[PDB]
This record gives C-alpha cells, structure tokens and sequence, in this order.
C-alpha cells in the first residue's frame, strides 16, 4: 500500500510487513535456499586467510575486474579532437556500452557510431560496413574527421582497416581529402588505456608521418601536452591554467573538456572545442612533447621520439608536491619561462595545508586501485602526507611499472607495509582488506560492494570507500574535480582528512558510550 | 500536427541521408493508424541497423547476459571473452534481488575469463575448464553456472558446449552454454531467443520425471518481469492477494530452482512478450501450460489484467480479485487526484526497447497525458501489431531510430516530456526538455502495480514541472 | 594498558574493560547519578511537542546560540586592510577568544591586540591604556594602520575613543598623521555582523568624511565592492575573478584573502595584501558602491549614500542562479562592460548540473541557520533546486528580514512548508527537528550535537548535518570553498546531492535487508 | 648557548620597546639558574599585561567558567552577560565527561542570558530570575546552577548573590553566584581563586553534618585534573589499581555530589597546584585533610608520584604500588625503546599556562629531549619557585611572553619543536617549526599516566619527524 502524501519507493516500500511476509513465502516455498546458518558459515569463510590463499591461486577465473577494454580509451581519445566523430569498426553492442559507461560517469551526452557488423560480416568481412558506414556517418552527423577504432570481432577476423578506408575513398564513399585516422584496438590486449595510446598514435601518424620534410623542431615556440586517458575535467583545466600562468605556449593534443561540459542553454552541441587538425599537423614544430601519463603512452612516445625527434622528458604524472614541482621546473627549462610568484604561492599554500592536517593523516592505512599513472601518483602523494599505502592494486599494470612503484615505496619509511599487486582484481583486494585491514579504500564506485561486504562482518571491520578514480557512478559531478598539480593535491588532501574526521565522528556519536571523544574542534 | 504534416516531417528528416540509407529508413518510420491490424504494411522492424547512423541498439550478449540470464540470482554467469562486456554490463540494470552477494547470490558481480591474445590464438576451452573449477572452489554455494559467449568465442570457434557437458558431468553441476555472441542477430532481441533456448535445452526439463512438487489449481508464474526497481515484487503481491500462488519469477529475483519448477504451474502470466514468448510457446507445446499477456502499468491496465487473470480460475479467485480492486481503489484515486491536475494535457514521446513503448501508454493516460510519439529499439512486427491500436491516430512511430532522426523529430514535435535511455537523457536535458529514464526508472520505482503507479506519477510530476526548466535562457540573452 | 605497536587514544582506549569497570564504580560510588530509566524518560520528553511548547515560551534563557558578539566582526573587518593591526580597546580576555575562534576556523594565524584594561579602569577609565597601547602596538608590530574597536567593558564605562586617540596624538604617543580609525562596538547590541558594519563605516569615514570637496562620482571608473562578514576565502576570490573576467575596474574594500592564506615557506607574515588606504581615500570617486551582504551593512549604506552620493543598487547577496544573474547584470549596467561569453557558459554549466541532479534533490527537506544574508541566499537556492526549506533559523535576524524571506518563500511552491524563525537558538531548532523531522540540516559545527541527540532517539530519527556556514571547527579546509556566484552554486549543489546519496548508501548497506536498493549507478 | 648569549638575546629583543614597556618586560625575562629557590629575585610574575603587546593571556571568566566550573557535568552553568564569552568558550576545552548531554549532563552546552541594551540600562537581575525558572522547566535533571559573571555584571551593579539566595531557597536548589568578571585580576589565575571561594562558600559544606557516607582509610580525591582528553581517567585507574578509592575528581568528569563528598576523604592529591591550591589549604584548615602535589607526566614522575602517595598509607597500599609499577614497566619501556631513538637530543621550547610548563619536562626527558625554554601565561612566583630546579642551566624563562618576544626567541634559539596554544600554533608552522598544542593535546591524548605516555611519545614523534617539514623551500629557490 501507499500513503499518497508520503510515497515510498523500493526502499523502504519492501520493508512493509506484507512485503516481508510475501518475500519469506517466496524463499521458503520455491527458492530452495541454503540455510541461513550455512550462508553465515560460508561468508565467514570468505574473510579468512585460508580463503585468501585459494583466492590468489586463481589462474583462469577473474572476478570484479578493475579495467576496461581498448576501444573505450580510443573513443575518449577521439572525443578530444575538433568536430571529430568516434567510430568503432565492428559490432554495435560495443558502442552501446562505451556510450553508456561514459554517460553515467560524466552525466553528459557521448556521441559515437558503429558500422554494425553482423554474422554476415563474420564470414565475408566488414568492408561493405566500412564503406556505407563512413558515407552515412559523414552525411548524417557532418564531422570534419572520423577516427576509427575496432571491436574484438573485427580484430579476430582480421579486417584490414587501411585497405577498407582506402577503398572507401577510391570508390567515392567519402572524399579522398577527408581525414580518417585509424588504429587497431583489440580488447584482448592491454586495457582501455592501451586503446587511448593506440588511437592517439594513429591520429598523430595520420597528420605528420608523410609531411616531416618541412618541419623544424622548436620553430613554433610551443610545448605539446598529451594527457592520456583522463576522466577528471579539472585535470584538463588545471594543466592549461598553470601553463597560461607561466606564459608558456602549449598545444594540448586531445582536449575533450569543452565537449564534456557543454551548457544546458536550450541546444544540444554534438561537438565543441577540441584539438584542431591544424594543431596536430604543426605539432612536430614544438620545442618538445610532454606525456602526462607515460606508463600508457609508450607507443606514442616511440612515435614522437622516433619521428618528431623530440627529446621527451622523463617526467612522472604531475601528482603530489614533488612531481608537480618537477613538472613545472621541466616546463620552465624547455620554454625558458620562469615559474611565476602566483604558482610559488599556490605551492606554499599546499604545504601549509599539509602542515595544517598532518596529525590526522599520519599513519593511516589505505588500499587503492586504478590505472598505473594515477595509482603511483596517488601512492607518491600518500607518502608525502605521511600515510601508509598498504594494498596497491593495478589490474592493468605490468612488471616494469611494479618495480618502479616498489622503488618509490622503498625510498620512504611509510612504505614499509605496502605491497604492489598487478593483474589482481577487486575480489583479490576484498580478501586483502579482511585479512590485513586498512583504514580506508581509495577507488572507484566498484569498491562500494567491498565496503558492504566488510560491514556485514561487523561495524569494527568496515572499510569505508573514498571515491577517487574512474568510474564514479553513484555520486554526482565528482568528474568535475581535480587530482593533478597543487590544486588536485589540495583537493585530495581535504578529501582524505575529512573522510577520516567523518568516520571518527560516526564512531564517537554514541551518547554515554563513545561521545566523550565527540569533540567540537578537530 | 496533421497526418500530412507528420508525413512531411518524416520526409524532410530523411533528406540528409545517402540514397541507400534513405530508402531503408523510410520503411521504419510511419504515421500511426489505429485501425490497421497488420503493422507490416506501415512499418518494417527487426532488421539490420544501417552502419554509422548512431543506432541506440545493443547486441545479443546484452539481451542474453544483461537481460535474461543475469538476473538469476543463485547462479554465476561467466562473461566469456575479453574484459569489456562484463565490465560495462556490471550492475547497470536494476534487476533487484534478495540475497547475500558473493556468498549465495552473485547478480552484481562480474565473472569473466578476461581473454588475452594467448586465448585468442590458442582458444579458451582449456581456460574455461580451469575457470569452472576455480568458481566451484571459491563460491561453493552457487547452484549453477552459465557461460555467456562474447564476440570472439564464435569467431575463434571454441566449443563451450563440450566444456559445459564434460565439466557439468564431472562436477554434477548444471552448466549452461549460451551462444549469445554480439555479432549474432541485429539487436538484443536475438539474445532473448538464444537465452530462451538455453533455458529450454539445459535447465527447464530437469524436473520432468520428478513429481515431488504439490501443485494447486492457483499456481502461476510471472514470465518476463525482471524486477526493475522491484517491479516484480509489487506485481507478485497483488497476484497473491488475489489468492494465486506465484511459483516463479522469470527472471528478476529469480532462482534456478523456481525455473525448474515452472513446468508444474497451471498458467504462465507474460508481461514482456518480446523476450519471453519463445519459452512460453515451448511450455504450452511441451507441458500444455497456457499463457496469457497482461499489463500492470497504471490502474486502468492493472485492474483490467487482474480481472482477466481471475476469470481463468473460479469464483473464489474472482471474489478476492474484486477485494484487491476495492482495497487499492482509494489509493490510486488519491494519486490521480493529486497528480493528474499537474499533468493533464502534457505530451510525451517515448523510445524504449521492446515492450514498454506500448505498455506504459495507459499509465500516462491515467494521468491525463498524451503519448504523441513512440518506438522501439528492436521490436518485431507482432509488437507493432499490438502498438497501433494503443496509440492515438496520426501519432508518430519510429523503429530503431537514429540519433539524428530522434533529435529532429523532437525539435519539431516539441514534447513536454521524453522517456528514453541513458544515451538519450542528457542530450534532451540540454535542449530544455524534461526527461525520464524509462529503462532504469531514473533510479526510482517500482512502476508496476498500484504501489508503482504512485511512484510513477510522483516521478513524472517532479521532472516535468521542476523549476530548473524555466531557467535555461539567461535573462540578458 | 597499551600495546606499543597499536597505541590507542582516548577513543577507543576507555572502552577497555578495566576503564569501563572503573567508570562504573565511579558513577555508582560517588556521582549520585539519576537512574538510567529516568534519564531515558526525560530525554524522550525533550523530543516531544509538549516540550517544544515549553521550549518556545522562553523569555530569558538562551541555550546554544547561533551568533557571536560585535567586536569579532570588527576584527575580521580590520584584518582586510593593508598592514592594519586590529586593536580592541577593553579587556584582553575578549581578544584571546576572538583569535582562538578564528584560528580554529581558518587554521591560520590571527593577529589582534588589546590594551588590557583592568579593574582600575572601571573607576578611572582606560585612557592610559589607550595611550600606552597605541604607542606599544605601533612600535612593536609596526602596522601602517591601527583599527580600534571596543569590548563591553569599555562600552559600559563609556570611554571616549575619539578623545583618547586625540589626546594620544596630541601628547606624542603616536604621530598625528598615523591613521587610527575607530568604532564603538557594544557586544550587547546586534551580533558579530553588526560589529563588521560599525568598523567599516568608521574606517570609511576616517579617510573620506573631511576630504569630500575634490571628489567626483564616477571619475575613477571603478565599482566599490563591500563583502561584509565573510569567512569563505573562495568568496573573496570568486567576486574578484568574475569582475576581472568582465574587465570591470573595481576596488574590494576590506580584503583579507591574502593574509588568511599565506604560504608556509619558512617565514611568518603578520600582514599580507589587503585594501590600501589610497583605495579608501579614492573610494568616493567610484561609479557606485555594491554591498554583497546588505542586511548587515545598513550603517555603511547610509554613509555611502549620504556622504559619497553613490546610488547603491538594491541587490541581494549573489547566491544561487537568479541573484548571481542580477548581480552581473547590474555590474554590467554600471560599468558599461558586457557579460563575456565565458561567464554565460559557466552559468549554463550550473544549469546543466541542476538538470543532472534534480531528481535526487526534489522535495528534500532542510533545516538551516546562519547569518541573514547567507541564510536567505541559501533559502533562495534551495528553492531554485526544488528543495523544501522547512525550518529557517536566523538568531541575529530582524522583523524586516523575516518579512523579506517569507515573501521569497511565498513566491515558490517549495516554500509552502517553510517557517522563518528569528531570535531563536539551536535548542529551539533541536525541538523542531524532532517534532517536524527534516532530511538534513545545513549549518555550522554546533549542529553536530543536534545530530547526536536525534540519533540517540533512533537511527530512523537521525538528521545528518551538512556543514555550510561559520564556524566550521571539526573539518579541515572547508574555509577555502565558495558559496557565492555560479561557482559557489555548483559547490553547494554538489555537496547537497552527494550528501543525499551518501545517506542513501548507508541506509541501503545492510545485506539481504536493504541492499536491494544499493544501486551502482545513481 | 651560554648565559652571556641568552642575556644578550633578551636585551636585543627589548630594544624594540618604548622605555616604560622595556623596563617592565625586562623583569619578566630571565636566564635560568637551577640553584635558585626565591624566584622573585630572578623573574617577576602575576602582574598586569603591558597594553598593546599581544599577550596570550585570557581573563578571569576563562579561569572560572572555562576551567574550574564548566567541567562539572550535572550542573548548568550560566554565562551571564552578552553573547560573546559563552560562545567563544563553548566546547573549546576538552574537559571530557560521561553523560547524556542535554538531559543529565550539560558541559558542551552554552547557557547564556544574552544581554541586550535593555538589560544593561535596567539591569539583568529580573532576567536572571526568569532564566532560572526556565532552566528548571526545560532541564529538570540538573543538580545545581552556577552563574558565571561576564564583564558588565559588576559594572552594571547587578546583585546576583541576592538572586541566587532567593531562587535557591524557593526551588530548594543549589545556585552558586560567581564574580568572575574579566576585568578582575590580570589573567585566568584570579578566576581559579574566585571559583575556589565560590565552591567553598556555596557547595563544599553542604554535607558537614551528614555522616551517612561510608568512609574507608584509602579514600582520596584527585584535585586539579580537568580530564583533558581523558587525563583524569588514565590517572584514576592507577590510583585504584594501587588499592585507593578515588571519591572525587576536581573537576574533570566531576559531579556536584562528589564535590560535596570530598570533605570525607583522607588525602587530597593535587595535580594543578595553580588552580586548586586554595581549596586544598581550606580543606586542611577546616576538615584536617592533608594534601600533596604529584606529577603523572611520563613514567619517571609517575613512578615517583605513585610511591610518594602510597607511602602515606599502610604496607598493603605500598605493596600494590610496587605491583602496579611492575605491571606497566614493560609497557613504558617499550614506548621508550621505540620513540626515544627518534627523538633523542631534540630541543623543545614550551609556553603554556600555570602548571604544564614545568610539569611535562620529566616526560620529555624520558624521551631524551631537552627543554631549552619554558614560560607561563599567568603563573605566580611559587610556580616559578618549583620550575627552576626542573630546568637546565642557562635555559630561557619568560613570564607572560609577548608575541614579538616569542617569535624572536625562537628565531635565535631554533628549537626542533615548540609546544603551546592555538594562537601560537600556526605562526610557527609557517616558520617550518614542528608544533604541538600543549593545551588541547592537538585533539589527541590522554598524556597523564602510563597509558598517556604512549600517546604523548607517538604524537611528538609524528609531528617532529613528519615529512612535511622537509618541503617548505621551493627546489628552484
Ligand atoms: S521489458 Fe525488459 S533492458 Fe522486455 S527490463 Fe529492459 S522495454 Fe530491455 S531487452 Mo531496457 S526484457 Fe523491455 C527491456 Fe527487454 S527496459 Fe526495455 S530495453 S523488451
Ligand atoms: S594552570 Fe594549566 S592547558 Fe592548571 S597550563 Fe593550561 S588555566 Fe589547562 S588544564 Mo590551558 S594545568 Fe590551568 C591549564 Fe590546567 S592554560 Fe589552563 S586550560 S588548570
Ligand atoms: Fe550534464
Ligand atoms: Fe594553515
């Protein structure tokens, strides 16, 4: 039943007695459910060290991964270019997922097409799907560029993208001058961040490989910036802001922040802003190119160093105090522009906040996951705050990366309890936070089911989730935040210390039991 | 708009297409005539999508894993292939359930074989056999496994049926192979059929020679209710207040045991015709169980369905039915009295999957709103057979609408509210058009039944009449 | 006892059994405590409507006020001027409290002096304290200006500030030209916002009253901006940011954002930035003067309109969408500068955020308190989101202000359940949130004890606190945030909607009980 | 630093002052000589503050309401006067207690008469009487009321003593008028004395003719421990493990009944001599109860204090004393072993109120640290008598130090760590000098007792050795 003036949605509607009674009869009558004693016994077992050893012995089963497949990153890369339509050669289901995945994180429209290869294309290949697809895409949505990626189906059958695209132009489906860069993005290699790298290299190749005769390094007095797979709008904005602060000429290659934050003013803008074709074609003339996330831009690095002949600097992701310092100093050296007083002040204010909140952060133990560059940067900043990263998981990380993070941990007393895991998933981490419990997790929305599991053992075992990463589906507008630079470090710090103080306030909220420590001032 | 004007809008929109696509899309756009009984001569459906036009359709894996199999709570479903499918479909659909997640229920988890290149080159059948063992060790309370094939499994040619047979026999466990690769079919709809056949071939018949269940004349099954926001629960309670015994729910909050029991029921109550008519026809053909279509959207349809269902039994069920109707009569009348004045005359366009584009119409008319345009992603012609009588004359129908068509239709028709999916929602909010998600219910619901009508009405009012929609134009602009 | 590798602080140390047993023996032996049944019976009584009726009949007792005294605002006002030392004529205990109060909110040094009047001044007056204090303060801390306010001691005894300062200059304790503006700030009149007004009008008079002859309105082509009592650094910065964006020449009068955010770079800066004396002297030459918080700048308005002859526009505090729109339109009108494209886009991105989150915000019920201009601006924005302000409390509000807020509520359907309270305290509001329970409170740190009380009645009765206002003592670095303009509107909206979702996630975290509604996507 | 260099430092700092202030402040600065017993010849204290030099002192209202009376939990304390004092002092001091706040305990609440101009002109005595009735109505479980006078009460000529007598007789309730107006005295110190006389005159003697309390030979009272972060609890547990019965705590977590029961104890244990020695002497003179000063900061002082207290009783108490020391010996030795190597040789400068500037030196010394400078806001010369034997030779002493002085001393002395109050903390963190709040314990603690020493060491290590302090200089500077 419903009270018209106090309507109940699913929660707490199904807690009404008649619904409880109905659901009990459904279970007892027809579900043949395991006894609650057995369920309780098995759950307790899944929290044990005995279970953890069996868990980490997995060789074939994956449970709750922390990564996505290549074309997702290729799509995000393509979105950063002016009037460009992402186009995934293969089966249409993939695009339906890519768009929905990004729709729910950014709460914005995400445009992307498929050429809808079906079982017919499985036998004869998808050349006809590409011909008609490019013509239909260009006529209907009128992009200035189509950037092509692939689904696994097209990769398995081995479609020749270069041949298909050439034939579309030779047979008149799309003008020969119309730009159609492409990249093979097999989902069974790497992860979503590999697709971003592959797509970017494919676009950079398209506009520069056959036009390197007239290029002179340093001739346009700019620095190229490659952001990589980036899902915080603030991270695009803070980089552009700091470079404008120093008066550094720059070119951000792949810039979706305009198209992922269009105003709601009565009209839908399919395209907005983005890196121009002119900026790619001119990019070799820059002083140098900086890769903001080098650990998934290695194929881009090889091309930029091998073809543009840029001396790509050895820089970490600019997260935390030390690595933002090194970023600005390297930029200053390449451009010849000095670090202004306004950034030196912003830096000192971050230090001030670190001194203002160092006692509450000291010694706190964290489990964290995400993409490689994000993760190490987060580990670096946690060490700078005097926190203890304990469980560090990077499902799409490699041995080379692990060694580099282990070295960072070895260089700080606060890393003595850390372990770096690669190729492990969020069911592995769940066991870790039961057997070697930290104070918090730092991860994406998928971590909420780990917090649910921990609380079910008992309130004292609960590991609260702090939401930093991708995807974040169950909070609104966190994609607007920042994690790079001093500004991002400032926001992370405020999040960590206030998450800690929120949890303390909950634990000391019981009157005459724990509220002796329910201080007004912290 | 007049019939001729709607026909002009269709033709004007089609001008932008190349000749090949223009010829096809014209067959998928029509001006409704409620008198027609064979929709095939006004509109074509269930055909391949034209490449590069931004269809809203998904794949067959979505229709099998995401829709039919995934909700089944006490089995573990393996997304077999590379990491993408299982991640993007992890917990996106609000098929609700009661269980201990990770112990005896596994709906919101993502089990996958995470194919790497080595598995593409040499095949995944050895990995799948090992994967099955590992599942059995770490999740001993599972009651069955299904293997949801992703695109490469059929391309690589792996033989998951043999693995399921061998491992199912070895471990005395039900292991269901599903050939729902995304390159099959043209939409989610073939996923339904593949999944229905997998239920038929590997699960449904296990209790054929088992007589253990004591049936009564009032045993039914809810077929094709996936419990979005609890829909099936607010439907089940009404059926059992009426005196019927719901043996099973297919498949929202569904257990494998209550699937195996379904051939024992006396009547199959079909909500989603599109995805579940296949198994219904099979159970009529094999067990002699009749099935009927019903509708629990809005009081008018709910009352019509309760009475139509009760008529299939005896006087006692019919007496209880009128007691159910009398009980809730003040409730939904209060909802109408509150909200219909806030919504009378508002015009709404819908674009959903295979049922709701016609099935929620009566609910909107119960609040005095008019459905001026509707369509499906993947419905067949027997869905459009059931739609044209439900829509007003000279309204607009669109099958597998493209992004460009939908935006342009909306610009012309200027609806007061749009009901569609997540890939459409934020486009139309930017244009200043109230939008309600009619897949996920915008994280609200249930909408089925009497209790759901109250939430549906509240939701449509909150969004349509929200203050935010009056503020999009800056006062200096 | 303690384990050296897991040292426990007061929580959870005193939950150890030997401490529990000890405190039990302490209670039963010597505290003559009321029986727990009586304590529970009386608490339940304090949650009833019967108790609320007695509660609201109070005429003499105040409990848990939501205001402070005048000189606290006078100090904050003084801090916003270049190299200015706040100086409170009166007793030194007041200054020790003003400094600690601001120290805990800003987590920054706060400088302010007293002349330490003692009991002899009750009979003889405190002229000698002013003489030696002004000389001592100038010589020791070398301010360019000393701004004088008063404690209630100096006000009751009736010290003549003008005579004391004039005699100090006559006799050579300070140079005759050294600027010593002053204002009488009786703590038994108004509240801290009244003291801000008094001090600002006193400073403005000092630099302009006797030099009006050569002043010409509009001759310097600027707009004067008076922020009022303001404790969010972002609010000073956001106003300066938008005005620079439009290229509008301005002068922010009282600007403490530099001194309340100095970098930790090895040196302590007593003074930093601030409004210059030349900006005060030149202020009458502005095009006009805008008051950001007009409901506690009434004395300033009278002087600016009466002496400077500026036609101060009737603007509300720029909070929310409508009132930020109006502010920018009025500045555009006075300055002749168009609203640039960048600010039109920012507005449209705020509108988008409102459309993205409207479903979770609709109908949500709030109790809120704070200062008049902040409270009414928050009430306006909650209405713009489709929220229901239910209990609106402004301890230091007046009849006229109440009349203005009631009209705003009368213009919107979401104000049908609202009640505006003036002169009531947080013990009044505690009864309201028991008898007419809202979903959340929006207030300062003192609201945390209301949440404790409600939870004690039961988890279903708990009203969580959202921390917006002043002071905020139990979280770190929220003083850096913003509430004004579109930027502030986006921050308030993000905080509200995500507070709603955090509470939902907690209410649906119970496995097999309420986690059916523990959705991944919201 | 030699004496000739510290003396030169003092003189160099004083050159900034005008002659009058220079001559006075010189008397309040000294270079320590541990042999001195008559400190009045080396340093002057408990004098008025020089106007306009940014003293860190508070007022007598702080010493009475904030320090002595406020902690009493089952009483309601009225901040009588304008709204300021009661709001800035609301829940700023972490005097911890066990109770149900708003029902039977009231520490963190701010009761005030909120004076307006009408109350200044006509007086507040009528308002006070009405406020007491309203307290009685809305807070029925309060066991007594106190009236903490703010500055205007005395100047306005109000007679709160007559109100308390008349209303206390009418309602049969203990109502204590306290004349702690902030213009009285020169600091918080006179507030201690006024409050102590109020306890004496209105509360302490109420059970003089009541002999129903069952005494034992081991009854003691903890006098002058305000339970900052739980200090008094972690001291009480040791005394009771020693075999003593702690009848009362003044005033941390203290109830009005345990105060009324204190004249029945056998020995008064005084921690804070500054704030509570007045009532101690009065209780010796009137009831014949001896008192002793003790120190529970750090293991060395705690062991010496425990043994000194036990010696005042029989052989059985002394036996439990040595058993207590043996139990906790491995615990504090483990704290020393871990943290002393991280802190050995580090130099500390302190500036606090009236006890801790000498009381915590032994705790620092147990960790191998050296207190190179200390001082008090408001101590008297008998506090400095007890200090100089506890400080190293040629260290720096400062009474009622000014903001300018303190910064200049620190710039020259360059300590590794400073311990002071909230008004000091953020100055020296900008300077890159680790800082610990030694009033609030930086929202940590307890520091008293053996369990407090473990926390004390952890806090000093975490702050002094924190990585943030290595980062203040930009690498390009
Ligand atoms: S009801 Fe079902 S997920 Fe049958 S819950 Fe879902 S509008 Fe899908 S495949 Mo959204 S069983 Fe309908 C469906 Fe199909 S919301 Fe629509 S498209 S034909
Ligand atoms: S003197 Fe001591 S820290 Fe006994 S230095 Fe400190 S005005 Fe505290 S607990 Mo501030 S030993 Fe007094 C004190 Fe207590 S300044 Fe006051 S409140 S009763
Ligand atoms: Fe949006
Ligand atoms: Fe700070």
């Amino acid at each position: 039943s419903q009270q018209v003036d106090k309507i109940k949605a699913s929660y707490p509607l199904f807690l009404d007695q008649d619904y409880k009674d109905m659901l009990a009869k459904k279970r007892d009558g027809f579900e043949e459910k395991y006894p609650q004693d057995k369920i309780d016994e098995v759950f307790q077992w899944t929290t044990t060290k005995e279970y953890q050893e069996l868990n980490f012995q997995r060789e074939a089963l994956t449970v709750n991964p922390a990564k996505a497949c290549q074309p997702l990153g290729a799509v995000l890369c393509a979105l950063g270019f002016e009037k460009t339509m992402p186009y995934v050669h293969g089966s249409q289901g993939c695009v339906a997922y890519f768009r929905s995945y990004f729709n729910r994180h950014f709460r914005e429209p995400v445009s992307c097409v498929s050429d809808s290869m079906t079982e017919d294309a499985a036998v004869f290949g998808g050349q006809q799907n590409m011909k008609d697809g490019l013509q239909n895409c260009k006529a209907t949505y009128k992009p200035d560029m189509i950037a092509v990626s692939t689904t696994c189906m097209a990769e398995v059958i081995g479609d020749d993208l270069n041949a298909f695209i050439n034939n579309s132009k030779k047979e008149g489906f799309i003008p020969d001058e119309f730009p159609v860069p492409f990249a093979h993005t097999p989902s069974f290699v790497g992860s979503h961040v590999t697709g971003w790298d592959n797509m970017f290299e494919g676009i950079a190749r398209y506009f520069t490989l056959k036009s390197m005769d007239d290029k002179v390094v340093g001739s346009n007095k700019k620095i190229n910036i490659v952001p990589g797979f980036e899902t915080y709008l603030g991270n695009f904005r803070v980089i552009k802001r700091m470079l404008s602060e120093m008066g550094v000429g720059y070119s951000l290659l792949s810039d979706p922040e305009e198209v992922l934050d269009t105003p709601a003013d009565g009209q839908f803008r399919m395209y907005a802003g983005g890196t121009t074709q002119e900026e790619m074609k001119d990019a070799p003339n820059a002083l140098n190119t900086v890769l903001l996330q080098p650990w998934h831009l290695e194929k881009t690095k090889k091309f930029v160093e091998g073809t543009w002949k840029h001396e790509v600097p050895k820089l970490n992701i600019p997260m935390g105090l030390d690595w933002t310092d090194e970023f600005l100093m390297k930029v200053s050296e390449i451009s010849g522009q000095p670090i202004p007083a306004s950034l030196t002040k912003e830096r000192g204010r971050l230090v001030d906040m670190m001194t203002d909140s160092h006692t509450w952060l000291h010694g706190k133990r964290f489990a964290l996951w995400g993409d490689p560059d994000f993760v190490m940067g987060l580990v670096k900043f946690l060490l700078e705050l005097g926190c203890e990263p304990v469980h560090i998981l990077c499902h799409n990380g490699n041995k080379r990366w692990k060694k580099a993070v282990d070295a960072i941990l070895a260089a700080s007393p606060y890393g003595k309890n850390a372990t770096v895991y690669i190729g492990k998933d969020l069911w592995h981490l769940r066991s870790l936070v039961f057997t070697d419990k930290p104070d918090f997790m730092i991860g994406n929305s998928y971590g909420k089911f780990i917090q649910r599991d921990t609380l079910h053992k008992g309130k004292e075992f609960e590991v609260p989730l702090i939401r930093i990463g991708f995807p974040i589906f169950d909070r609104h507008h966190l994609h607007r935040s920042t994690t790079l630079g001093y500004e991002g470090a400032m926001q992370i710090l405020t999040t960590l210390v206030n998450s800690i103080l929120e949890r303390l306030d909950e634990e000391t909220r019981g009157m005459q039991a724990t509220d002796y420590n329910h201080d007004l001032v912290r | 708009m007049s019939r001729e004007e709607v026909e002009s809008l269709i033709q004007e929109v089609l001008e932008v297409y190349p000749e090949k696509a223009r010829k096809d899309r014209n067959k998928h756009l029509a001006v409704n005539d409620p008198a027609v009984t064979q929709s095939k001569k006004a509109i074509i459906s269930n055909k391949k999508s034209q490449p590069g036009l931004m269809t809203i359709r998904g794949c067959a894996y979505a229709g099998s894993k995401g829709v039919v199999w995934g909700p089944i709570k006490d089995m573990i479903h393996i997304s077999h292939g590379p990491v993408g499918c299982g991640q993007y479909s992890r917990a996106g659909r609000r098929n609700y359930y009661i269980g201990t997640t990770g112990v005896n229920a596994f709906v919101t988890m993502n089990f996958t074989s995470d194919f790497q290149e080595k598995d593409i080159v040499f095949g995944g059948d050895k990995k799948l056999a090992k994967l099955i063992d590992e599942v059995e060790t770490l999740f001993p309370l599972n009651k069955g496994i299904s293997v949801q094939s992703e695109c490469p499994i059929g391309c690589i040619g792996d033989d998951i049926e043999s693995v399921s047979k061998v491992k199912g026999a070895e471990l005395s466990k039900t292991i269901v192979p599903v050939r729902c690769e995304g390159f099959r079919g043209v939409s989610q709809s073939l996923g339904h059929h593949i999944a229905n056949d997998a239920v038929r071939d590997w699960v449904l018949g296990k209790r054929d020679e088992d007589t253990t269940f004591a049936s009564t004349p009032y045993d039914v099954a809810i077929i094709g209710d996936y419990n979005i926001g609890g829909d099936a629960w607010s439907s089940r309670i009404l059926l059992e207040e009426m005196g019927l015994r719901c043996v099973a729910q297919w498949s929202g909050d569904g257990s494998i045991s209550e699937i195996e029991l379904t051939p024992k029921v006396k009547l199959n109550l079909v909500h989603c015709y599109r995805s579940m008519n296949y198994i219904s026809r099979h159970m009529e053909e094999k067990y002699g169980i009749p099935w009927m279509e019903y509708n629990f959207f809005g009081p008018t349809k709910t009352i019509e369905s309760l009475r139509a269902i009760a008529a299939k039994f005896d006087e006692s069920i019919q007496k209880k039915c009128e007691e159910v109707i009398a009980k809730y009569k003040p409730e939904w009348e209060a909802v109408v009295a509150k909200y219909r004045p806030r919504l009378e005359g508002k015009r709404v366009m819908l674009y959903i999957g295979g049922l709701r584009p016609r099935h929620v119409i009566g609910a909107y008319e119960d609040l005095g709103m008019e459905v001026v345009g509707t369509g499906y992603e993947f419905a067949h012609n027997d869905d459009y057979d059931r739609t044209m009588k439900e829509m007003g004359d000279s309204t607009l129908l669109y099958d597998d609408v493209t992004g460009y068509e939908f935006e342009e239709f909306v610009k012309r028709i200027k609806p007061d509210l749009i009901g569609s999916g997540i890939k459409e929602k934020f486009i139309f909010q930017k244009m200043g058009i109230p939008f309600r998600q009619m897949h996920s219910w915008d994280y609200s619901g249930p909408y089925h039944g009497f209790d759901g009508f109250a939430i549906f009405a509240r939701d449509m009012d909150m969004t349509l009449n929200n203050p935010c929609w009056k503020k999009l134009q800056a006062p200096w602009e």
